[PDB]
């Protein structure tokens, strides 16, 4: 399965780049997941699209890697970070595990 | 290739133009669903127009099963026998299973929509597409049936349509060519088949694809839909490929008309010159559009005449007047003035020709009015050198292209053979 | 979009009915897809359900041991759930995708999951 | 040509046949505008008259246009290369200039004309004749529709009606034959040609002009007019040239069955003995019709057994299947009777064949019952019957219509060479 | 045939299949009314329906009935000139002056009533069909009459459908194969002529009648029918027939590509080792079906290449990719890897073959994984056995397929012939 980095911490600010790599990813595109620990997660990157209620970030996705870009820090992005896709064959999906990030 | 010490013995290079090659494919996935949606009550003649389109695909579920050689149980990790033209034609049908997963989820969807074309897909080049029977038209039918006010006088609309429709399937489905396909939707590729690099288009590519082999890869009678996997190309311009057209007329000798039997087109790739059956290549402005490389070497003879050494080239005898006597190389005029008239400039100054010169030149401005047996004309330049006059050229290779001649011939040279020995 | 019911306490061995009602959401037009989360642990994938209830895909540890079930009638998704062990003690999202007819350009990705309901509780003893 | 002791090996020549050139083409204009007309009032069907007619329009104009590249740019009375043929059909092509004149003059006329077909002559030769399409049917159409035509009894109507139409159009208009030309309008030439050109040709000839081909010469995209040059013919009976139909049976040496490979068709034409072809013409009762002069030499061994000595005809191994092995030539029965059952007055009694001999003629009542292979007929009175030269035929020009057999042939005949020089 | 011994240079005989063949001809009368019945008012004025055949059979009665050859008015207990072909078909016209009468009998009844098909038999062997045109459909439109309150929109959807169903009947008679007659009316050749000669009929073989030519006998301009003598074949299987399909693979020499020029098939009756024809013929699923015994005999050298004798074999250069150059023979692959990159168990095991052998053999107990100059596949178990270590195999057999060639080699010869005696 994909994975990612275990966990990322930053200061008040400036901006935030968080990584996934593995076997997939190369032919198909990426679902960055958010969930406040405590709650559901929500969906930031579909595609190379981005959600409205999300603007703030927008990610990139490359070759073999993918990799979201977000900048600043507020009451939010005290989370971890979900890097998900499409199975090989279009049956299942993959999840790695949550990078978790704190301001 | 040689234009020049060519016009001289009758061989009339034309054209120079590039190339281009279909060397690799970008595979689609066309989704045929031959029942449209109508999106009001019901039409009362779907269930009779339906058992029309019955007779069709019920022919295709068997024409499929029980057809199919199972070639390669074995998956691009009882054979008996398969080739190299159905190697490539199943391993690209090999790739249809694992697509199939993915292709029988858009199958599930598009039986409710009321769109005509859809492109859903999931990697990021290639695209399935899902095209609907005559939901084109049924979005213009029922429209004003709210106007015609029924099922049916009004559905008899949609009655003749799809019997229409009927009418124009079977045709192409009674090795399909993606022609039939757009022709049965008013549609055409550039709009619905064209994604990155298989998007830009010119006018004589949007014609080659049109002119590639569609396969059908699956019938399910449930959905009355029918899947074709299409191999859509990637031209890349070949370099150091001219493909010149080549014309032959008659060249005399001795009040015989004769012609040296060139094939339809010659190519120069570097050192190849062989020439081309170019009866498949979509011709364009300046290239040719093939989907193979279609070089083929010629003879020794006859790849040595179009390097020059004209004292090579084969030499038919004329028989019925499908070879011209004149024809009009650059601005000047080049004809067999012995066998059809000339007369330079005066109507009546009938030029006489050698009767050992094949055909003679008319141009550097000599003849400022020529005329080829009546009719009148004006030379400009470039059709000669100079009045470029050869040397005798002594063709050696007479050939027979009837296999009775040939026979004949070494019947002779079996008979003297037998005599020869004593 | 709201989307879920709750209600769960088992036994290992045990049987359950997980359920999520997709309250104003056009049930029937969009797929429908169930997300497991162990409480010390990230995400994982557990069962699939088209638009129509013709292809279901389940990974229940990657084989078949649960049976989910969709009713376009009443608008709610079902989970059949039997014979827990040492490996379903986790919470359990009911999830949306955010394709269907409307807009089918990503109806061929099944992890564009689009909002997700409240998490349910689950134990295995 | 000798018909008789001609049939002693074979060469089973049938009954002489006419012949017709057309030398003169008279060329004359045609102007298809393809668009209806309503008489009254602004139709609800024709709003889509138009937009289906957006595909076949300019897929034309632009093809046109880049067809015509110049061949002629030297005016008549920077080329590259046009043949003979090319430019025999391009200074045709010339004569649309001196014609725009009426051809504009009519096309202004036609603009709101309400006939199927009108014609203005400046000259009776090179006129120009117009056609309306469906117009006619139009004036049908109203009639009805006047009273209860409340946009589906007319609109429908006609939209149906143009919708097979384009349907129709699309076949044909995608180098057309006038057939397609005139039966898309539903009526024959002699009509649309209404001069002293069509009112003189025989009942089996107009439908060989019906075959000819004709060209397309302007083009516009405001009236969709499409302009025809059509070449009629002025045909010659000529004179000294009959067609035979040649046949050939298995003549049988030794066991084995051979046949003489002759063409199809034979004419005679003063001193020009043989060779023919009808591939292109067609035949009346008494004469065929050709655009060309079809007749091409033969091998003077193949022309010399229909002049008359017979021992050098070619003698062809039979194959399978493709010879008749039995024939009725006038009034008799000429077959090979050691493959085929002959049986003289009875069924039980069998004709005896030398095996020596080729085929054996019965005529002249010498079996006033015969049956082929068991299947008794009387031979009528009027037959004639040679049993001369029944001195064996001994044909000697043994040929191979396969390649294969006269390559392997040469390599023992060079095989069997190279060690001669030792 | 030995397949084994045989697949060493590149032949690929096939699957065998049976042999069977049309030797009996049942006998039947199609007597088809182009004509529909309406009850009455004229189908709301539709007669001009009626018009549109007038430019259809009015042409066929001087087509056919107006001139025949008349070759068979001699006795069946100047005739002019017809083969055996042409008797064999005049037999047959002979046999329908007997049941001429029962013709009109039912022709008769056939212009009234309305049931589509009708069926009289007067012999056990020789029963009568009636179909009449769009009956089928006009019997179901019949009822919009009254159940969509107008006799118009359906007489006009009448004379559409005649409108297709003419444009149906134009395609085929503008000879006749019988599935335009069961295409036409859309129909089953299992619901015609009802009889036990055609129930007990394979897919294949049904599929097979519906290509046998359907004849015309006669054409009723008053009733516009037209009289068709289909004939029904009788499939026995020939037995101690065997058909092999032939393929051919690049064995090369010194990197130069040949192969040996095999027919589409084969076949082998006892010792008859000739080849065969499938163009008219039908593909069964184990066997073959053809309306005649397509064999004919090869040459001594291309049989005795296929009876285990493979020095003597045919051998031509290639000329463009017409050849696989690899192929799946069994379960093993067999290819020219000097020209496809050979590997096993992976991409970077290459195999070379040495510069003397061709094609090499390759089998699951000797490569477990192969991959073709890309792809990969593993080797599934299956006869293919081994390289077997055949001598140096040496083809003496070079063979050219292009007339030009051959002439131009045999020009050579006769060259070192005239001074091999100076
Ligand atoms: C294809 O059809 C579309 C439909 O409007 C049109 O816009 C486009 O120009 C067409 N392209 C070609 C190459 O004909
Ligand atoms: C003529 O020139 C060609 C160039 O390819 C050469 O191959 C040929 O041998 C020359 N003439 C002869 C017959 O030697
Ligand atoms: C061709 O023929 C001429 C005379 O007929 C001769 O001089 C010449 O050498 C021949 N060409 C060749 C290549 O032998
Ligand atoms: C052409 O058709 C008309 C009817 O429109 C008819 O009067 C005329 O005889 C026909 N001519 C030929 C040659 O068929
Ligand atoms: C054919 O026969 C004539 C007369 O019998 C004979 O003079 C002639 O030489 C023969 N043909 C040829 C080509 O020799
Ligand atoms: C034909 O060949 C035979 C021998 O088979 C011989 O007797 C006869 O003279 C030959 N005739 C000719 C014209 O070659
Ligand atoms: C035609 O015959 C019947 C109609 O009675 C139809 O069901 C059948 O499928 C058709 N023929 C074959 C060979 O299936
Ligand atoms: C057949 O094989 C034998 C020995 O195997 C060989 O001598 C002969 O040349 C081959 N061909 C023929 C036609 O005999
Ligand atoms: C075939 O050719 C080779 C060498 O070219 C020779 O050794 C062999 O004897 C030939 N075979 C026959 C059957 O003549």
């Amino acid at each position: 399965e994909l994975t990612q980095d275990p966990a990322v911490s930053v200061a008040l600010g400036q901006t935030v780049r968080i990584t996934c790599q593995g076997d997939i990813l190369r032919t198909y595109y990426v679902s960055w997941y958010q969930q406040k620990p405590g709650q559901a997660p929500l969906l930031v990157i579909y595609g190379k699209n981005n959600r409205p209620s999300v603007d703030r970030f927008s990610g990139s996705t490359s070759g073999d890697t993918a990799s979201l870009t977000i900048t600043g820090a507020q009451a939010e992005d005290e989370a971890e970070y979900y890097c998900s896709s499409r199975d090989r064959s279009g049956n299942h999906v993959l999840f790695g595990g949550g990078t978790k990030l704190t301001v | 290739i040689d234009i020049t010490k060519l016009q001289h013995v009758g061989v009339l290079v034309n054209s120079p133009k590039g190339m281009k090659i279909s060397q690799n494919f970008e595979t689609r996935y066309l989704i045929l669903s031959l029942i449209p949606k109508i999106e009001d009550s019901n039409s009362c003649g779907d269930q009779q127009i339906k058992q029309y389109k019955r007779l069709l695909d019920r022919l295709i579920i068997p024409l499929y099963d029980g057809l199919k050689l199972q070639k390669d149980v074995i998956v691009t990790n009882a054979l008996g026998v398969a080739t190299s033209a159905q190697i490539t034609a199943a391993v690209a049908l090999v790739e249809a299973k694992q697509a199939k997963s993915d292709i029988e989820k858009l199958k599930e969807a598009i039986r409710d929509t009321n769109k005509a074309v859809q492109s859903v897909c999931s990697s990021v080049g290639n695209c399935i597409v899902a095209i609907k029977s005559v939901q084109d038209y049924v979005n213009k039918e029922i429209v004003p049936s709210i106007a015609r006010l029924g099922c049916e006088a009004a559905g008899l609309q949609l009655g003749i349509a799809l019997t229409q429709h009927y009418s124009e399937l079977t045709n192409c489905f009674g090795g399909i060519k993606l022609q039939c396909i757009a022709s049965l939707y008013r549609t055409n590729i550039t709009e619905i088949f064209t994604t990155s690099t298989v998007d830009k288009y010119d006018i004589y590519d949007l014609l080659f694809t049109e002119s590639i082999k569609v396969r059908v890869i699956d019938v399910d009678l449930n959905d009355y839909s029918i899947t074709l996997q299409v191999r859509l190309p990637l031209l890349t311009r070949l370099l150091n490929t001219q493909i010149y057209k080549v014309d032959s007329i008659s060249y005399n000798i001795q009040n015989r008309e004769w012609y040296i039997p060139l094939p339809s087109h010659i190519m120069t790739k570097g050192a190849f010159l062989g020439g081309a059956d170019v009866k498949e290549c979509i011709e364009a402005f300046s290239s040719y559009i093939c989907p193979s490389d279609p070089g083929f070497v010629l003879n020794h003879e006859m790849e040595s005449c179009l390097s020059g050494n004209i004292s090579q080239c084969p030499r038919t005898t004329v028989t019925s007047d499908i070879v011209p006597r004149y024809a009009f190389v650059n601005g000047g005029v080049v004809a067999n003035c012995i066998t059809t008239t000339c007369t330079c400039n005066g109507i009546g100054n009938r030029i006489n020709q050698p009767p050992d010169q094949g055909v003679k030149i008319i141009t550097h401005k000599e003849c400022n009015t020529i005329g080829i047996n009546g009719m009148l004309f004006n030379t400009n330049k470039e059709g000669t050198l100079a009045f470029y006059t050869p040397d005798d050229i002594t063709l050696n290779n007479s050939v027979a292209l009837d296999p009775i001649d040939i026979s004949i011939e070494l019947n002779k040279v079996k008979s003297d053979l037998e005599e020869s020995k004593e | 979009q709201l989307l879920e019911s709750g209600g769960g306490l088992v036994q290992p061995g045990g049987s359950l009915r997980l359920s999520c009602a997709a309250s104003g959401f056009t049930f029937s037009s969009f797929g429908m897809s169930w997300v497991r989360q162990s409480p010390g642990k990230g995400l994982e994938w557990v069962a699939d359900i088209s638009h129509s209830a013709g292809f279901l895909n389940y990974a229940d540890s990657v084989k078949g041991r649960f049976t989910v079930s969709r009713d376009n009638s009443k608008s709610t998704l079902h989970l059949q759930m039997k014979s827990l062990r040492a490996e379903d003690t986790a919470v359990y999202y009911c999830a949306k995708r955010l394709a269907g007819l409307p807009d089918l350009e990503w109806l061929l990705y099944p992890n564009f999951l689009d909002h997700w309901g409240q998490g349910t509780l689950v134990t295995v003893s």
